[PDB]
């Protein structure tokens, strides 16, 4: 009551230490253990949550591995003393897991801080906890109490950040790091929950990784399938490896395409490339009525040409506006080439046949949508215009852009590659990718039940409620067991029972 | 021969089902 907890800390570990060598000189060693029982109750008994709750959190924030080790060491020797710390740093663990993502307003920087506390907690286990193991059973427990509370914030924060950790920099060269975060990846973020968006987003990350841009590793990509295959279910992990076999068979046809036009020779400048999916391993896309060039749709015609043939069973529904193109630009002070997106080469198409194109037009000739396109142009417009120049200045954007394509034009590489629409997406695309797994749990959610009942009939709604969360890779709502229940009655597998939502059969 | 001379057009797609449901 006058020294501070850690200063009272070291006070008691000397003095303890002092009243061995009394014994070791002098004193009994058969009142010695009476001796240390007896001190020992006059500083650490009875004290065992004035000194361990705040001067344990206190001391674990300002983290002295030294004096977090001492209380470890004398809360480990005494009376049950290491039940008060469990208690104390668990909820600490709680709170300060607690203190990321129930923020709102700091989405920017959430999976960053998710894993320097992890990191921080796991660092208190191995020397501060020196690698005992009920520490972890409470940072296990209390990882996943915290994370069972927010689902749809983490997962899709850290789809986000999985994908920036899946880029090809020049800062990285060792995977093996990336290996071992990636391992932290899969070991963190088994405690964060709602996996089914995650999974889903995955599928529109790879689409934007491959789509544009260049991916980490191809063996990153591989222990990913690998590693995400665990955890999950095993139809959980047949639409990823469907990716990279779709993308085997694209690259199959490249080949034999190739081959087909080496006796053709070809020594035109004009590429058509497409790389052909099917929808039951990839993100789904619908077209939108957009407008090509007319030499594309003659590609187009060649594409269903060279289509028809291998597996026919086939028919076309086109995509020619998802991926990314390499293009020269002709400007005055030099010809350099640009790496860019189908909704912005289209632009540059039209920006070939006339300089003056208007707003008007260029939403009528290339058709397409207002969302699209006001995003089209505010990569190389709404700021930087040297290429495309826009009448609406900054962030601000109106219905009146005017454009003269400039002959002037300066930078001091080759391969301009600016691109930043593909490789980025927008918050409603975000939102309608998470709507495509909203209400696809719709079905999920009818086969367990259904089966559920068709295996026992008698079923409360805080087991059937269990049963699934047992069996589910993300939490669902108590909305979405309403939606269930009603529509189970709606199509004949429930029964109220009792008359009451006590409890159910299975009669229709 | 134009402002931008087309070196490549490349594009991602899907190839649809034709067995009736």
């Amino acid at each position: 009551q006058e020294r501070e907890v850690p200063e009272y800390l070291n006070h008691v570990s000397k003095r303890l230490e002092e009243e061995g060598d009394r014994v070791i000189t002098y004193l009994d060693h058969s009142t010695q253990k009476p001796l240390i029982a007896c001190v020992e109750k006059q500083l650490l008994g009875e004290h065992l949550t004035a000194i361990l709750q705040k001067g344990l959190d206190h001391l674990l924030d300002e983290n002295r591995v030294p004096d977090l080790a001492q209380m470890y060491q004398l809360f480990s020797r005494v009376r049950g003393g290491q039940q008060a710390l469990l208690q104390h740093w668990s909820e600490y663990i709680k709170t300060f897991g607690t203190a990321i993502v129930i923020n709102p307003e700091k989405d920017k920087d959430m999976v960053q801080d998710l894993l320097d506390f992890k990191d921080k907690v796991d660092h208190v286990i191995e020397v501060c906890f020196q690698k005992n193991e009920r520490f972890v059973n409470l940072m296990k427990e209390s990882f996943e109490t915290f994370i069972n509370k927010r689902p749809n914030k983490p997962a899709e924060l850290i789809a986000k950040h999985v994908d920036s950790k899946l880029r090809a920099g020049n800062k990285e060269a060792t995977d093996e790091e990336l290996e071992r975060t990636l391992d932290k990846i899969m070991i963190l973020f088994r405690f964060i929950h709602g996996k089914d968006v995650f999974e889903a987003f995955y599928k529109k990350d790879l689409a934007k990784r491959l789509l544009v841009g260049k991916s980490a590793s191809v063996d990153a990509e591989k222990s990913m399938l690998s590693k995400l295959k665990h955890e999950c279910g095993a139809a959980f992990t047949s639409k990823l490896e469907g990716m990279f076999k779709d993308m085997e068979l694209s690259k199959d046809i490249m080949v034999h395409f190739k081959q087909h036009m080496q006796n053709q020779s070809d020594s035109g400048p004009i590429d058509l490339t497409v790389n052909i999916l099917t929808m039951g391993y990839w993100p789904t896309y619908t077209p939108m009525e957009v407008h090509l060039t007319p030499e594309m749709i003659k590609l187009q015609e060649v594409f269903k040409a060279f289509y028809l043939g291998k597996h026919s069973g086939r028919k076309l529904q086109w995509q020619t506006t998802l991926g990314h193109a390499v293009l020269k630009a002709e400007f005055k002070e030099g010809k350099k080439e640009f790496q860019v997106s189908l909704f912005q080469t289209l632009v540059l198409l039209m920006f070939n046949e006339g300089d003056g194109f208007s707003f008007e037009e260029i939403k009528m000739a290339t058709g397409i949508e207002d969302s699209e396109l006001r995003r089209t142009l505010q990569s190389l417009a709404c700021g930087k215009a040297r290429v495309l120049i826009k009448s609406p200045k900054g962030k601000e954007v109106e219905d009146g852009d005017k454009f003269i394509f400039n002959g002037e034009f300066k930078h001091k590489l080759f391969r301009i590659k600016i691109n930043q629409i593909q490789m980025k997406e927008t918050v409603e695309e975000q939102v309608s990718t998470t709507e495509r797994v909203f209400q696809d749990r719709q079905y999920q959610i009818d086969a367990a039940i259904v089966r559920i009942m068709k295996m026992r009939k008698t079923l409360g709604h805080n087991l059937l409620v269990s049963e699934l969360y047992n069996q589910l890779k993300f939490p669902v709502k108590p909305g979405d067991l309403k939606k269930r229940i009603e529509s189970l009655i709606d199509r004949d597998y429930m029964e109220r029972d009792k008359d009451n939502p006590n409890q159910y059969h299975y009669v229709a | 021969k134009k402002r931008f001379e087309v070196k490549k057009w490349n594009a991602v797609a899907l190839w649809a089902w034709d067995i009736v449901v």
